[PDB]
């Protein structure tokens, strides 16, 4: 079989949406923090055996410019909602970010995956809990990541196309 | 009377042009002195050499990070930011020199050019100076711009001090 999502990463500055999606497209990381405009990025993956062409949006993590960034809630089709674990107002920013794609979706059921990065830091403000509470009282899926070390970055991704996947054919 | 500036600028180290300012020190005297101390290195440190690292076509060029070399860094005379000195001029329309940052008075080296009118900045980025001469270098520049901001060959300033 064969596929194509439209994935769009977002969340605060610096809670590395661009590390994520570079260690799944070129699998590698570098602590260089390069601010993010806007880039995009296309891979062929094969999950639980199904073949399909990821479209990844990295977004920046700037909130302002809501026409482009409207746009790129009503074209994206599921979205990582990326915080950091050491950085307490990225998680508080969280709930906007969906507010946001439910507004300019108009839809309570908009397939995503809460993300909480940065996992392989000694510096935690944002407790498991609150955030594993949180995605269920959304609904949605929680992953804890670190980008540095590769842990649940396929898994973040890959999750996210479930997601999709299960709510395309319902 | 306002001091004036000047940057030559280089394409992969060949010489583009040069592009001179106007800075508006009778109106916004702290922010023009740091832009004029910093384009002559006279504190030790400086623009020179440092790259315009994010053009996008239609918006603006902007530079200024000569401590980091990656977008992200660059310092003030005054320490490592400074406050918003005033927001009484605006992003007018092409030429407008104003002050980049990461929010509220985090003004430190990091600057951009005006390729347009950008109204929207008015209130957020400080206008301090404007282009004097050289606006057709400022529309070559932009052309080695895209979208994301990536230029297509490394535009630098390679030579600045005050006129
Ligand atoms: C939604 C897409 N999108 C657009 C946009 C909107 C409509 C249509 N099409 C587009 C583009 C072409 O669609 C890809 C923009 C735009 C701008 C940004 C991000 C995305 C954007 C953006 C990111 S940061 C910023 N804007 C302000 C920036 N600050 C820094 O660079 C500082 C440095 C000075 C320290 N850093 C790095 C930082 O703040 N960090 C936050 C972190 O802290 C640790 C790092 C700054 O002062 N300027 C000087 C003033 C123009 C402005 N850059 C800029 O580039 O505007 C681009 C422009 C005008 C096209 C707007
Ligand atoms: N230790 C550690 N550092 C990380 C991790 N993910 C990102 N970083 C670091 O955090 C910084 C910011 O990462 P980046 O991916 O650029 O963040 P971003 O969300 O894309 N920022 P922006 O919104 O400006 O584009 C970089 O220095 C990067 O190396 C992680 O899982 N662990
Ligand atoms: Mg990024």
């Amino acid at each position: 079989s064969m596929t194509e999502y439209k994935l769009v990463v977002v969340g605060a500055v610096g809670v590395g949406k661009s590390a994520l999606t570079i260690q799944l497209i070129q699998n590698h990381f570098v602590d260089e923090y390069d601010p993010t405009i806007e880039d995009s990025y296309r891979k062929q993956v094969v999950i639980d055996g199904e073949t399909s062409l990821l479209d990844i949006l990295d977004t920046a993590g700037q909130e302002e410019y809501s026409a482009m960034r409207d746009q790129y809630m009503r074209t994206g089709e599921g979205f990582l909602l990326v915080f950091a674990i050491n950085n307490t107002k990225s998680f508080e920013d969280i709930h906007h970010y969906r507010e946001q794609i439910k507004r300019v979706k108009d839809s309570e059921d908009v397939p995503m995956v809460l993300v909480g990065n940065k996992s392989d830091l000694p510096s935690r403000t944002v407790d498991t809990k609150q955030a594993q509470d949180l995605a269920r009282s959304y609904g949605i899926p929680f992953i804890e990541t670190s980008a540095k070390t590769r842990q649940g970055v396929d898994d973040a991704f890959y999750t996210l196309v479930r997601e999709i996947r299960k709510h395309k054919e319902k | 009377v306002n001091p004036t500036v000047f940057f030559d600028i280089a394409v992969d180290g060949e010489p583009l042009g040069r592009v001179s300012f106007e800075l508006f020190a009778d109106k916004v005297p702290k922010t023009a002195e740091n832009f004029r101390a910093l384009s002559t290195g006279e504190k030790g440190f400086g623009y020179k050499g440092s790259c315009f690292h994010r053009i996008i076509p239609g918006f603006m060029c902007q530079g200024g990070d000569f401590t980091r070399h990656n977008g992200t860094g660059g310092k003030s005379i005054y320490g490592e930011k400074f406050e918003d000195e005033n927001f009484i001029l605006k992003h007018t329309g092409p030429g407008i020199l104003s002050m980049a940052n990461a929010g509220p008075n985090t003004n430190g080296s990091q600057f951009f050019i005006c390729t347009a009118k950008t109204e929207w900045l008015d209130g957020k980025h400080v206008v301090f100076g404007k282009v004097k001469e050289g606006m057709n270098i400022v529309e070559a520049m932009e052309r080695f711009g895209s979208r994301n901001g990536k230029t297509s060959k490394k535009i630098t300033i390679a030579d600045c001090g005050q006129l």
